[PDB]
């Protein structure tokens, strides 16, 4: 039995898509669509955006453009491939330098984590014979509600949850017999809020989250295994977003290394039988041979039990 | 009967339903879909006292924070919710219901398909 738990967009469940390469057709054909959301709506974000924070655009001219994604996001229609009109209302849109200086400024609002990576491929999933990514269908992003149980056997049960608040009171069930438990953290959270909530620091709920999940009693004889995934967009980003935004008290420098370290001990000092131990691991679910070297990893300390 | 595999269609069948709601009894998200209906009947209240009554029981069930059966919506949908319920209009919980059927559609809905219960 092993518990894929975890905070709000933590990638518990693109994780669980490693579980998998490790997607017939008639799955792929299912994530076209998913791809085609994601995107528009990634846009569509950062256009809102744009008057939330008074983001003057590149050209007028795009307000046109602009407001002709909105109309596709409510009239529901961005499901549905991108209209030739719209392929490129976009990709001329996602090429303005407002866009990119409100992009810019994403840490200010809530903008699809995969919001990048598909805007930087708008032509390149815009193709009439378009399948789906080995990635394409890991960098998805849908919202997981309530407990999704999948199985498989590697070396000779898996368990899905949602992160947000409202989710964890349903947690309580398939709290019997856990072998293992993976903690999903995003490392990119430390200066951002919750979707709950805009006002608590997503770094820090995973922090009282895990507090809670790690010295919880039904855990006493269980394997505690922590992901503090994400470890890519962390990297982009902290060498320009302090990480002090988060740790008013962290003295250090904001680098990489220093930085994971840092997030690393506040986490592992959360723990509190000493006849305990907690293991860690720098993941990035989008990428599979991280997850599989790791997940093999982590597959012994559960045999080596 | 089978057109189902749209969504709504799923959802104006008496069949359905009740049929959908038992899948996600086990997956544990029944709660959205509770939720979905109730918002349903509470727009068929005329009477502004009754309404304002099931505003907020409604409320107290669904939107509430720890709720009994507090369904999954962000930060701005809430307080919106919230404020609405400052006067019971019918379409008080509209934009809730909204994001939940979403919720239900595009992510318990496929896995529900492809299972089961629905062959
Ligand atoms: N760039 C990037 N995206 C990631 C990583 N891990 C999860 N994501 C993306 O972040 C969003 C949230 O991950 P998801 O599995 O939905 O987390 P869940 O909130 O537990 O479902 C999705 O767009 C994922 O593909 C990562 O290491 N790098
Ligand atoms: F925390 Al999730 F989909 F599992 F937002
Ligand atoms: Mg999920």
């Amino acid at each position: 039995k092993l518990l894929l738990l975890g905070a709000g967009e933590s990638g518990k469940s693109t994780i669980v898509k490693q579980m998998k390469i490790i997607f017939s057709g008639e799955d792929v054909k299912q994530y076209k669509p998913v791809v085609y959301s994601n995107t528009i709506q990634s846009l569509a974000a950062i256009v809102r955006a744009m008057d939330t924070l008074g983001v003057e655009y590149g050209d007028k001219e795009r307000k046109t453009d602009s407001k002709m994604v909105c109309d596709v996001v409510s009239r529901m229609e961005d499901t549905e491939p991108f209209s030739a009109e719209l392929l490129s209302a976009m990709m001329r849109l996602w090429g303005d330098s407002g866009i990119q200086e409100c992009f810019n400024r994403s840490r200010e609002y809530q903008l699809n984590d995969s919001a990048k990576y598909y805007l930087d491929s708008l032509d390149r999933i815009g193709a009439g014979d378009y399948q789906p990514t080995e990635q394409d269908i890991l960098r998805t992003r849908v919202k997981t509600t309530g407990i999704v149980e999948t199985h498989f056997t590697f070396k000779n049960r898996l368990f899905d949850v949602g992160g947000q608040r409202s989710e964890r009171k349903k947690w309580i069930h398939c709290f019997e017999d856990v072998t293992a438990i993976i903690f999903c953290v995003a490392l990119s959270g430390y200066d951002q809020v919750l979707h709950e909530d805009e006002t608590t620091n997503r770094m820090h709920e995973s922090l009282m989250l895990f507090d809670s999940i790690c010295n919880n009693k039904f855990f006493i004889d269980t394997s505690i295994i922590l992901f503090l995934n994400k470890k890519d967009l962390f990297g982009e980003k902290i060498k320009k977003s302090p990480l002090t935004i988060c740790f008013p008290e962290y003295p250090g420098s904001n680098t990489y290394e220093d930085a994971a370290a840092y997030i690393q001990t506040q986490f592992e000092s959360k723990n509190r039988s000493p006849n305990k131990e907690i293991y860690c691991h720098m993941t990035c679910a989008t990428d599979t041979n991280n997850i599989q070297v790791v997940f093999d990893a982590v597959t012994d300390i559960i045999i080596a039990n | 009967v089978l057109g189902w595999r749209s969504f709504d269609l799923l959802l104006n069948s008496k069949n359905g339903v009740a049929a959908f709601h038992a899948f996600l009894k086990t997956e544990f998200s029944e709660e959205n879909l509770e939720f979905w209906l109730a918002c349903e009947e509470f727009k068929k209240i005329r009477s502004a006292t009754k309404l304002a009554s099931r505003a907020h029981h409604i409320f107290d069930e669904y939107i509430r924070s720890e709720a009994p059966k507090e369904v999954n919506i962000d930060h701005e949908t809430r307080e919106l919710t919230k404020t609405n319920l400052q006067a019971a209009t019918t379409s008080c919980f509209d934009v809730a219901q909204g994001k939940t059927r979403t919720l239900m559609e595009k992510d318990s809905y496929p896995r529900f398909l492809k299972s089961p219960a629905y062959r």
